[PDB]
């Protein structure tokens, strides 16, 4: 996990590259591969109480669950969103150019693994927030309100409507990311 | 407030004098136990005995200290009809700080056969001199050519101030143009003699040291002369400690060719003469920077007189040698 | 300033007395080294102990609080913005940021209080030096706001008047801890000190808590409603800022003077007879100072008494009256109390102007370089002169000045702010930095930087090639190269230089080739140094010329080695023995009679070195063998250049 | 500036670059260095030798390469090396031996010596928390890291000598000097412990919760103007300037945005001349960020367009109001940057600003060299 959150999302795009399509192809797989392991992992309301080993003496840390770990930096300040947006704003400046890349295809999969992800992760807090009122020692947890309304250093403002109004400009095939939009 | 005891050093016969680092730390003193010691005030607050070995076997007397940017010697005066010049070598590389030093004896001092008065150094600006003087009235001036070799003194010039010369100050130049001064003060120890301050100048024209001025108001056997530091200016002050407080001002009044050739008109004006001592002066000493006289006395008595705004010294520091310092006056910055 | 000087000082030795010692002296950076001795005294004692206390006398001995090394700090920040920012006058402005800085001033001098005042009550011992030094530094304040609101910003009536009540209120603390005494002892709301605490709100001007007093007073009571109704009107009628100052002086001072005649006539109509509080208060209101006379003992002093004075029976002041005014109020507190202070006479000359007069006051009381100097500053950059207020004896900017420099200069590292002091000197502050930084070490980074750009800049490398030539015989001390050949080309010396070339020469002679021709080649091969090093730079590159082997720039090379003429005769010895290989091809750089040429030039040296010494005879037995080599490689030689000769005869016919 | 479009190809990664103890001088450096790189070919520690030197050596002119002179191998990773003496070079390892050699300053060979062992302590099982930061003060050396130790040796050591391990067992960060003998610290919590080699004295009680937070920081260094001025910049987004003597005391706050703050550099001659590498952008060099304004520095930044061969700075005429370094409220953005990419997708990983020559280890397998940033 520490090596997944260090080395991936922080040099996979802006690296040595003589293609275009390799930071696409990477960035697909990884979107790809984090979505996979989002939706495998689940949750469970044993993961709340104090898991301190003391067995013999074995006094070690709190040996959080890494799916529960990824889940609080989701929720909390976290540079995911700022990829996220990232990614649309590349997506916005392939699509309106209008040229035959064979990124098309990995860039709608990569967003709606995205919003297949917002909608999980919304899901899964929707749950989550009943089971942290009567836990000990809780996390800082941030509404998607607010991760949605922060002020981003490109226009004093977030880009996702942007985003979301170019992508009905461009709409050639671009029907189940609206529709997971409005979801 | 300051740690003030009634014992100091480890000498146990009468320590003579003592002598600093231009650049700190390290010292030296001179005693009547024929042993110098060199000590190291480090920077936790402690001086401790570095080393103490003999250097001389007649008293030593006066001690010398150079910079170290043109080698670290030391030149000692001693009532042993003769003087010599020891040196420190450090051994190894520079590994870890400074490896095995060692006081040595590279070179002996010649041309010493009676009282040796003083042999301190000289002003760079032309070269790095050493003036070699004694109780007979003749300045002698060496230089070391080679780098390499300490021991190499060559002789390029030997005046006769006759008389009996004591003290001698330097005046360094102020320009490219313009020549080093330098005061005698003999001590023929007898007042009626008129006559023991001399002056004498770098004359372009005789590439020599000729008597540049004399003057004949100070009569008196003269014990210390002090110019003052250089400021880029042209008049001169000195400090001219015999039996009492003498300050004078030397201006110049023709500097140029045609009305002055080999003597200069310049006027001696006293602008001190106080006698607040009822006694006498040894030594004066100038501060570093030019605003702070010091000076004792026979009957263990130490004024240090401090400047003011109309070029005037009076008693700031009034310390007693045998009882204890009366008075408390700190103005503070 | 005056002929004489001070006091003797130098604090009694615990001891001494019955020995017979004296006391001798060592210079150094403002810090004198006091050695005990046995020379010329009256008497004679010897047997002396060791112990490492060194006797160090300084008068910056104040230096060592943390407090005053904050204020010199944010003082020297206050200083280089004023300077960078005192270019252009303009007035309103100028005075804008003049009371800004002011009140600047004033917030770091109560968190300097502040701060002091913790670490007073943290120690113990030190306290009465604190009190000391809090007491100074107060009366300090007090010139300092009295010139800020006089010198500084001349406010005529209304703004002045409103200065000088918040002066007032924030140098009076007492009347708080009189009422927090009064509700503390015996009842709340009923006292023997609670008129007293009354009156002292109605003059400090706090109605907002003298109502509430009044009206406690009146539920307390049973017959005092009436009489403080009468005192809230009289409150009310009495004028405050909207009167005057920005409205009409006129207006002003006829509405106080109608508020005096009806308190006269309220006074005057006899409900005032019983309550002597408040007939005593009213007494008071009028004018009349008997009460004050009585209990002087808690009038504080006579500053607030004069103030008290002003408020009362001055709405309109003059400065003239004023000083006659503050002589009779000193006259009338000496009379009932003496105080054998100069705080008095300080202010008593502040308030008759002379600012000359009260700076040499102060010096020869106390001495304090930095507020005079910061206050002359602060007068000169108004762009105001007056025949009153110009210095006298010698320069007292450039004394300032020097002595502000020696204050950083007697202490380590923090001497780096006394650098920006002589940029304003007439070409005599880099004498007196050199002065003081050409006997102490310089081990730093930055520091030596600043002084190497400031020195650049001023346009003086006397002391620069100093250091440079220190610091080139420093890396030479440790065989340095890279360093060493950076220090020469900085200080373009010319001994030191042949002495590193000497001795890289006798390091190439001892180890027999040379491995390090990379390490001096990054700061040359254009620049012309001199002689020596442009020849030992060519012969550094000749090394990789011959290591890659080509006949004409390697017979180049070696024809400028020969005409070069400034090396021993070994190194030409075993040029002349691996070149030979090199001409060995039939080749036509070079003619026969240019090599001839240079073979006559090496075989006349070599003679001249026979007649002179001897050609390494004494180092090595190898004579006879060199002689040999030589031999056999010249006939080589001519055998080469005749058979060229032939060829090009040939070839030519 | 004078960056010019020649690149070499040189495949060699840095990660770390100390050289010769220069005294009596801070733009000048010699041109042999000792570079502790990420994987040239493995993780050690090698010798180049070039022609670095200050104010623009004259030989080698634009992009040049440097010379393996010795390489050594270093076990685990280099985080920290900094010169004793004159001929000590100390390494950290990220797997508890510090390393130490006694290389010879003029032969250009690395010799093997002593090690410092035994930096995870822990009873029951065993945690890999070693010391990051270290610090000389000639002749001693201090070793701080997220841990709470503090190991302390002096000249000539192969064992531990003191292992201070207070109450206040913090997560130490990044080091710093005040003068000789003082030195600060800044932790991975967002307090600051000024200490000095006579007497230690934590006091990490400087909590700021109003105009600038206390997210835990990173890098610190000192300001080129008066030394006791110092600026740290870590994961809050503000390069703090601070006017710290020996108390704890802000000055300037500059609210940076798109940017981690992983190393700050500073340039001499010139101290209003400030760079920050980091892992989260481009290139990107600051030109107001302890200073005022610099006009004419705008129209790049990021990867878009560059500004080199000229640097203008501001005109100085007849002024009524002070300007100098300030730059508080953390309300602002990037004033003034210097676009130091070529338009390349390139991923940096150290850049030494030392003096006006400029050295740039990327990973991109590349090279990068400037001799001049400002005329």
């Amino acid at each position: 996990l520490q090596f997944l959150r260090d080395t991936v999302f922080l040099r996979y795009r802006t690296r040595a590259y003589r293609r275009a399509a390799e930071k696409w192809e990477v960035a697909e797989a990884v979107l790809d591969v984090f979505y996979k392991l989002l939706k495998d992992y689940e949750p469970q309301p044993e993961d709340f109480v104090d898991q301190y080993v003391e067995l013999q003496g074995e006094e070690r840390v709190a040996f959080k669950p890494p799916g529960f770990s990824l889940m609080h930096h989701l929720l909390n300040e976290s540079p995911m969103l700022e990829l996220c947006l990232s990614l649309m704003e590349e997506g916005v400046t392939q699509l309106d150019t209008y040229a035959p890349f064979p990124g098309k295809k990995h860039l709608e999969k990569a967003v709606a693994y995205c919003f297949m992800l917002l909608n999980l992760t919304l899901q899964k807090e929707n749950r989550f927030m009943d089971l942290l009122r009567e836990s000990h020692l809780s996390m800082i947890v941030t509404p998607l309100e607010q991760l949605l309304q922060g002020i981003n250093p490109r226009s004093k403002k977030a880009d996702n409507v942007v985003n979301i109004a170019r992508y009905l400009c461009h709409g050639n095939s671009n029907a189940e990311l609206a529709f997971e939009s409005a979801k | 407030m300051f740690v003030a005891r009634s014992i100091a050093a480890d000498h146990k016969d009468l320590i003579h004098d003592v002598s600093f680092d231009f650049h700190g730390r390290r010292m030296a003193t001179c005693s009547s136990d024929q042993s110098v010691k060199v000590w190291d005030k480090s920077e936790n607050g402690n001086w401790h005995c570095t080393a103490s070995w003999k250097t001389h076997s007649g008293s030593v007397w006066r001690v010398t200290w150079a910079h170290p940017e043109f080698g670290q010697v030391l030149a000692s005066c001693s009532f042993d009809r003769t003087a010599a010049v020891w040196e420190e070598i450090v051994g190894e590389s520079n590994d870890k700080l400074r490896g095995q030093s060692h006081w040595v004896k590279r070179t002996t001092l010649v041309d010493s056969r009676t009282s040796v008065t003083d042999v301190k150094f000289a002003p760079k600006h032309m070269g790095l001199m050493l003036a070699t003087c004694s109780a007979d009235g003749v300045v002698r001036i060496y230089e070391a050519p080679d780098v390499m070799n300490l021991s190499q003194w060559s002789l390029q010039h030997e005046i006769s101030c006759k008389l009996s010369c004591s003290c001698i100050s330097w005046n360094p130049s102020s320009s490219r143009a313009h020549s080093p001064m330098i005061a005698v003060g003999s001590d023929d120890s007898s007042p009626n003699i008129m006559g023991k301050v001399q002056i004498y100048e770098y004359n372009e024209n005789t590439r020599k040291y000729a008597k540049a001025e004399t003057l004949m108001s100070v009569s008196d056997p003269v014990h210390d002369i002090a110019f003052a530091p250089n400021l880029g200016r042209s008049f001169h002050i000195l400090a001219v400690a015999t039996k009492d407080v003498r300050i004078f001002t030397m201006k110049p009044l023709r500097k140029e060719l045609s009305s002055s050739g080999g003597v200069t008109k310049f006027e001696i004006h006293t602008v001190a003469q106080f006698d607040n001592h009822n006694s006498q002066v040894w030594r004066v000493s100038w501060n570093i920077t030019g605003t702070v006289l010091a000076s004792s006395g026979d009957d263990g008595t130490v004024r240090l007189w401090k400047a003011n705004y109309m070029d005037n010294w009076k008693c700031i520091g009034v310390l007693k040698g045998d009882g204890n310092p009366v008075g408390n006056s700190y103005q503070g910055f | 300033m005056e002929e004489l000087d001070v006091d003797p000082a130098e604090t009694p030795i615990p001891g001494l007395g019955q020995q017979n010692r004296h006391i001798g002296f060592s210079w150094g950076p403002g810090d004198l080294l006091l050695y005990e001795t046995l020379y010329q005294k009256q008497g004679n004692s010897e047997t002396a102990a060791r112990c490492p206390f060194m006797y160090l006398v300084r008068s910056d001995e104040d230096i060592y609080s943390p407090v005053l090394r904050k204020l010199f700090n944010e003082s020297h920040s206050i200083f280089v913005g004023l300077q960078k920012s005192a270019e252009e006058a303009s007035g309103k402005s100028r005075k804008a940021q003049l009371v800004q800085v002011s009140r600047n001033y004033r917030s770091v001098l109560r968190a300097c209080m502040e701060e002091m005042h913790t670490l007073s009550e943290s120690t113990r011992e030190t306290a009465q030096k604190y009190i000391s030094q809090i007491s100074i530094l107060s009366a300090m304040e007090l010139s300092w706001n009295l010139c800020e609101i006089l010198f500084i910003e001349s406010a005529p009536a209304g703004p002045l008047l409103i200065l000088l009540l918040e002066w007032v209120r924030l140098h009076v603390c007492e009347v708080d801890n009189i009422v927090q005494d009064v509700l503390r002892s015996e009842k709340p709301t009923e006292h023997e000190k609670f008129w007293d605490g009354v009156t002292g709100y109605v003059l400090q001007g706090r109605m907002n808590e003298a109502r509430q007093l009044l009206a406690k007073e009146a539920s307390t009571s049973a017959s005092a409603r009436s009489m403080c109704r009468v005192l809230d009107d009289l409150l009310k009628k009495m004028p405050m800022l909207h009167t005057g100052g920005t409205q009409t002086l006129t207006e002003f001072e006829l509405k106080w003077q109608h508020w005096r005649e009806e308190c006269e006539r309220h006074l005057q109509n006899g409900t005032f007879s019983s309550n002597v509080h408040m007939e005593a208060v009213c007494r008071v209101l009028l004018g009349d100072e008997e009460v004050l006379l009585e209990k002087r003992d808690l009038m504080t002093t006579w500053y607030h008494f004069l103030v008290s004075r002003l408020l009362f029976k001055h709405p309109t002041v003059k400065p003239t009256e004023l000083h006659f005014y503050a002589q009779s109020s000193l006259d009338m507190f000496l009379a009932g109390d003496s105080c054998p202070e100069p705080l008095d006479n300080i202010l008593l000359a502040a308030f008759e102007f002379d600012i000359h007069q009260v700076i040499k006051e102060f010096s020869i009381v106390s001495s304090n370089w930095w507020f005079v100097a910061h206050l002359t500053d602060l007068l000169d950059h108004c762009q105001l002169f007056q025949a009153h207020n110009l210095y006298f004896g010698a320069n007292m900017r450039e004394f300032l000045l020097l002595d502000y420099a020696s204050g950083l200069f007697s202490h380590h590292s923090l001497w780096q702010l006394g650098v920006d002091y002589f940029d304003y000197c007439p070409n005599l502050g880099r004498e007196y930095l050199k002065l003081h930084m050409e006997r102490i070490p310089l081990s730093t980074e930055k520091k030596a930087l600043k002084a190497l750009r400031i020195c650049e800049q001023r346009q003086m490398t006397e002391q620069v090639r100093s250091i440079c030539k220190t610091m080139a015989m420093q890396s030479l001390c440790n065989r340095r190269l890279g360093s060493a050949l950076s220090w020469s080309i900085r200080a373009k010396d010319a001994a030191f230089a042949t002495l590193i070339s000497d001795r890289f020469l006798k390091e190439y002679c001892e180890r027999g080739n040379f491995t390090d021709l990379d390490l001096i080649d990054n700061l040359g091969s254009a620049m012309l140094l001199s002689d020596r090093l442009t020849f030992l730079g060519k012969y550094r590159e000749f090394h990789r010329m011959y290591s890659q082997e080509q006949f004409s720039e390697a017979a180049s090379l070696l024809l400028s080695l020969m005409t070069a003429r400034i090396a021993p005769c070994s190194f030409w010895l075993t040029l002349l023995l691996d070149a030979l290989p090199l001409l060995e091809q039939k080749q036509v750089i070079f003619s026969a009679e240019q090599t001839y040429e240079l073979m006559r030039c090496l075989e006349d040296r070599m003679a001249a070195k026979l007649e002179s010494t001897s050609p390494d005879e004494i180092q090595k037995q190898d004579s006879s063998i060199d002689n040999t080599k030589v031999e056999m490689l010249r006939l080589a030689l001519a055998r080469n250049l005749a058979r060229a000769i032939v060829t090009e005869g040939a070839l030519q016919e | 500036m004078a960056d010019k479009f020649a690149a070499k190809f040189v495949s060699h990664k840095i990660s770390r670059t100390r050289w010769r103890p220069v005294s009596a001088s801070s733009l000048q450096q010699p041109d042999v260095f000792a570079t502790g790189s990420w994987d040239n070919e493995e993780n050690k520690v090698c010798v180049w030798a070039t022609s670095d030197f200050g104010a623009t050596s004259l030989d080698e002119e634009y992009q040049g390469d440097p010379k393996q002179l010795c390489d050594i191998k270093h076990p685990g990773d280099v985080m920290d090396m900094q010169f004793l003496d004159k001929e000590r070079i100390v390494t950290g390892s990220s797997t508890g031996t510090v390393t130490i050699f006694r290389h010879h300053e003029n032969n250009q060979t690395l010799s093997v010596n002593q090690r410092w062992e035994q930096a995870h302590y822990h009873v029951g099982s065993n945690m890999r928390a070693p010391c990051t930061a270290i610090v000389c003060s000639s002749p001693e050396i201090v070793s701080v890291g997220e841990d709470g130790r503090i190991n302390c040796f002096r000249a000539e050591s192969r064992d531990v000598l003191r292992t201070i391990d207070d109450a206040d067992s913090s997560t130490m960060h990044g080091v710093t000097f005040l003068r000789t003998t003082e030195i600060l610290t800044v932790n991975s919590v967002g307090q600051l412990k000024l200490w000095d080699l006579r007497k230690q004295g934590n006091d990490p009680t400087q909590i700021f919760s109003v105009t600038g937070e206390r997210v835990p920081l990173h890098c610190v260094d000192r300001h080129p103007n008066q030394q006791h001025v110092v600026a740290t910049g870590g994961q809050d987004g503000m390069l703090c300037i601070w006017d710290v003597r020996h108390g704890k005391m802000p000055m300037s706050l500059l609210n940076a945005h798109e940017a981690e703050m992983w190393e700050v550099h500073f340039h001499p001659s010139n101290p209003d001349h400030l760079f920050t590498c980091s892992e989260d952008g481009s290139l990107w060099h600051w030109d107001a960020s302890a200073d005022s304004e610099k006009p004419t520095f705008l129209l790049g930044g990021r990867s878009t367009f560059n500004i080199s061969r000229s640097s203008i700075a501001p005109p100085n005429a007849n002024q009524s109001l002070a300007c100098a370094w300030l730059s508080t409220d953390p309300t602002k953005g990037q004033l003034e940057i210097t676009n130091l990419l070529p338009s390349s997708t390139l991923s940096v990983n150290s850049l030494d600003v030392l003096g006006q020559n400029l050295v740039c280890g990327t990973d991109a397998e590349a090279i990068y060299v400037t001799r001049r940033l400002f005329s």
